[PDB]
């Protein structure tokens, strides 16, 4: 993220997508489970 | 030139006890660390830290605690973040007079006794 600021990021796994047409991506980031929520605008979902 | 910014060249709580200090009194801080404590709290609780044992410098990884115990790699850091001294804490590289002798050669405070003190 800057000099001397490193991140480990594990992507550890992504989920199918949802109703309202949502997948989430469970990461690791320095250790830590972190869940991000983002549209699936490939295969059509707002 | 008043001691301005602190690398720790070690690990776990020491480490830890040495950025508290540095960073009570005004002073900016550096940790370094090895693949195997990517994850180490230590790394987190620096202003920067930065990576020592493996890459391009090298000719092969160094092991989990050979890291810690290289003298270039130390150096390497302490220039490569600009660090003005040195805390060796305990254990490692704090009773080495080849570690002291390598500071002093590149113009960085070693916190600790003079070199001939050691021997
Ligand atoms: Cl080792």
């Amino acid at each position: 993220i800057e000099k001397g600021k490193t991140l480990v990021i594990v992507n550890q796994a992504v989920s199918a997508t949802d109703s309202q047409g949502m997948v989430t991506v469970f990461f690791e980031l320095n250790g830590q489970p972190r869940r991000i929520k983002v549209p699936d605008r490939a295969h059509g979902a707002t | 030139g008043p001691i301005s910014k602190i690398l720790v060249a070690n690990r776990s709580e020491i480490a830890i006890r040495v950025f508290r200090a540095a960073n009570e009194l005004g002073i900016k801080t550096v940790a370094i660390w090895a693949e195997e404590d990517k994850l180490a709290l230590h790394r987190f609780k620096a202003d920067e830290s930065y990576q020592v044992g493996r890459g391009p410098h090298l000719a092969r990884d160094l092991g989990p605690i050979e890291s810690y115990l290289s003298i270039d790699e130390v150096i390497r850091v302490a220039k490569l973040s600009g660090a003005d001294a040195i805390h060796p804490g305990y254990g490692l590289l704090s009773e080495s007079p080849e570690f002291v002798d390598a500071c002093n050669k590149a113009g960085i405070i070693f916190i600790g006794p003079k070199a001939d003190t050691m021997r």
